[PDB]
């Protein structure tokens, strides 16, 4: 299946974190990162680490296998302090089995931080677990019921607790655990950060999230989806194709613009475009089909780099593109569909948009053929647009 | 917002438009002049600097010193990721018209303190940036980021440790070398906050990752990127201008104003294009 593949967005905008050096991680744990085998972060990894580690309440989704006991396995160690022999992270588990490998896999990464980690087992081991908790274990891990018991017994001391994970959530409220896991939260201290990781997100999860989080930040598996709401889109009356390139120069001589995307029709007018631009003395990097997958990836790399201010393309792609002010429709697609394939927010959390498309009278007709379509709404740009942005 | 005059109507492509004399000419001129350099600001970049520089030498920058200042200003404080480039505009701009420096200087000075004063993070975040990166172009005086950075740690909170950690990041390895005990200064504070407070976990974060920072000695973070440093060591002039001074921010030089001396005004303007051509 390659859950590289799989796809997340986020409730907010957050730092994007390409590497594990990047992160803001302390060396001893990165130390221990590189000795286990990791190279490249996951998608969810370049996302959920550092809201994690900088101290933010979390909620993580999606299917198995992107990465996410490493993502709190990792952020877990980060936030020790070694030198405090007390209990500051706890990890609830829906089987003592997963507990264990937890344990393990905690003890591997930390293994140059001198990290103390216990999974309780319970069982004849109840002793042996208390002996241990006793001593002082700065992360333990197990059941919602065995923790629970632990904290009772008070051979679990909770004051210096500042994390909580809730490794596969969905799974432990299936099992019958809502209480317990409740009952644990309850016993914890007021400033405890939360950490949930679920594969999915019914009403019982989203209350949990309610109840424990405060301003969380939500990493889910985005929705394939788009829409034209909450883009601004905007048309001007260019009449004349002659008439376009003056009106973009206007634009740019009373707008404020940090980066634009502007889409063509045409290979030849996006050659066109970038030969005039370039002229102009704008930086601009150009994109069209002629050129193989890898090359147009290369070239949204640098333009998300910032080495140019200007992306120029044809249809080959929605747009990911967080220092993007604006998209121009310099021409007005021949089929109404590519539209919103250009300036459409994708996922539940989409960017908020502006787009304004240059209509000669020749389109008349095309921009009324888009806005019967897609149903929506496109309004004469106004004088004052530079203020809505 | 609702303070602003509200103007509506249709945008009217220039192409489209097109189809006494003294104030008319002027006026045409001032507004000519404006779009002129909110393009040239629209474009700049790491890549294309120097003719952007040419380009808006040619405009009468002393007239429209305040116009330029404002679109300066606004575009860094809306497009941070840029703010280097607009550093180094502003020092190129700075060593031949000194005084276009300090307006700018004077206004982000003051943009800062309203942002602290509002307690609006995210402008005092781009307005410490872009004041770390003037520091770095030798643009202005060292000793404002220290005074910035003892206000923002006197009474931490959350927000300003990070203003102030984002600012040590970027002005940083400028700061170890024309200041060493001013920035160990910084330093011992962040320890005796880190240590002798009570702070939460973003807080704590943030501290240790400064001082990760020191210990790579910045190497993420360099004085000025390659591509960058244009302007000769004794070319330049740095302005020393502390953090609390009572500054004009001479917003009025943004209104348009008939000039009496508009003729000998621009006649001077063009002596002086010739000279640094």
């Amino acid at each position: 299946e390659d859950m590289t593949k799989v796809e997340f967005e986020t409730s907010e905008e957050v730092d994007v974190t390409p590497t594990f050096d990047t992160m803001g991680l302390r060396e001893d744990l990165l130390r221990g990162i590189y000795a286990y085998g990791f190279e490249k972060p996951s998608a969810i990894q370049q996302r959920a680490i550092k809201q994690i580690i900088k101290g933010r309440d979390v909620i993580a989704q999606s299917q198995s296998g992107t990465g996410k006991t490493a993502t709190f396995s990792i952020s877990v160690l980060q936030c020790l302090d070694i030198q405090v022999r007390e209990t500051q992270a706890l990890i609830l588990a829906p089987t003592r089995e997963l507990a264990v490998q937890i344990q393990k896999g905690l003890l591997a990464l930390g293994d140059y931080m001198n990290v103390q980690c216990h999974a309780c087992i319970g069982g004849t081991n109840v002793g042996e677990d208390i002996r241990k908790l006793d001593y002082g274990q700065h992360v333990v891990a197990g059941t919602p019921g065995r923790v629970f018991d632990m904290i009772r017994r008070r051979s679990l001391r909770t004051r210096a607790i500042k994390m909580l994970v809730l490794d596969e959530a969905d799974e432990m409220l299936n099992k019958g655990f809502k209480e317990q896991i409740y009952d644990v939260y309850r016993y914890l201290p007021p400033a405890t950060q939360v950490v949930l990781i679920s594969a999915t997100l019914p009403h019982e999860i989203l209350e949990m999230t309610n109840k424990f989080m405060t301003d969380p930040i939500r990493i889910l598996v985005k929705r394939d989806e788009l829409t034209l709401e909450g883009i601004k889109q905007f048309f001007v009356a260019v009449e004349r194709e002659e008439w376009k390139f003056d009106t973009l120069c206007d634009l740019y001589d009373t707008l404020t613009i940090t980066q634009a995307v502007i889409f063509c029709n045409t290979k030849r007018k996006v050659d066109w475009l970038t030969e005039k631009m370039r002229e102009a003395n704008f930086t601009v990097s150009s994109m069209h089909g002629d050129m193989p997958q890898k090359e147009r990836e290369s070239i949204m790399k640098e333009f998300r780099s910032g080495a140019s201010r200007v992306l120029i393309s044809t249809d080959v792609w929605g747009l990911d593109v967080p220092q993007v002010s604006l998209i121009i429709n310099y021409d007005l697609p021949n089929n109404r569909e590519l539209y919103i394939h250009r300036i459409g927010r994708s996922g539940r959390y989409g960017r908020k948009g502006v787009a304004i498309n240059f209509v000669k009278n020749d389109d008349i007709r095309i921009l009324r053929d888009i806005e019967q379509y897609y149903s929506t709404q496109i309004d004469e740009m106004p004088m004052n647009v530079a203020d809505l942005i | 917002d609702p303070l602003l005059t509200r103007t509506g109507g249709a945008y009217i492509p220039p192409a489209k438009l097109r189809m006494k004399n003294s104030l008319a000419y002027q006026r045409m001129s001032w507004e000519a002049l404006k779009k002129s350099i909110n393009g040239l600001i629209n474009k700049v970049n790491i890549s294309n600097i120097s003719i952007i520089i040419q380009e808006l030498l040619q405009e009468n920058i002393v007239r429209g010193r305040g116009l330029l200042s404002r679109s300066v200003l606004q575009a860094q404080s809306a497009s941070p990721i840029f703010t280097h480039v607009y550093a180094a505009l502003v020092a190129i701009i700075n060593s031949k018209f000194p005084q276009i420096g300090e307006l700018i200087l004077k206004r982000l000075i003051l943009n800062f303190r309203k942002g602290y004063r509002r307690n609006d993070k995210q402008l005092c975040l781009t307005a410490s940036k872009f004041v770390a990166h003037l520091i770095n172009q030798n643009v202005a005086h060292e000793v404002l980021c220290l005074e910035m950075l003892t206000l923002l740690l006197e009474r931490p909170t959350d927000d300003s440790v990070e203003v102030a950690i984002g600012f040590l990041k970027e002005c940083g390895l400028k700061l170890t070398q024309v200041s060493p005990r001013g920035i160990n200064a910084i330093f011992e504070r962040l320890r005796n906050i880190l240590h002798e407070s009570e702070i939460d976990k973003r807080v704590q974060y943030m501290i240790e990752v400064m001082f990760a920072v020191r210990k790579d000695g910045f190497k993420d973070h360099p004085i000025i990127l390659e591509g960058l440093d244009l302007v000769e060591e004794d070319d330049q002039f740095t302005h020393m201008l502390p953090l609390e001074d009572d500054y004009n921010p001479e917003d009025v030089l943004n209104v348009f104003k008939m000039d009496p001396n508009f003729m000998e005004n621009e006649e001077k303007y063009k002596a002086i294009k010739k000279e640094i051509l």
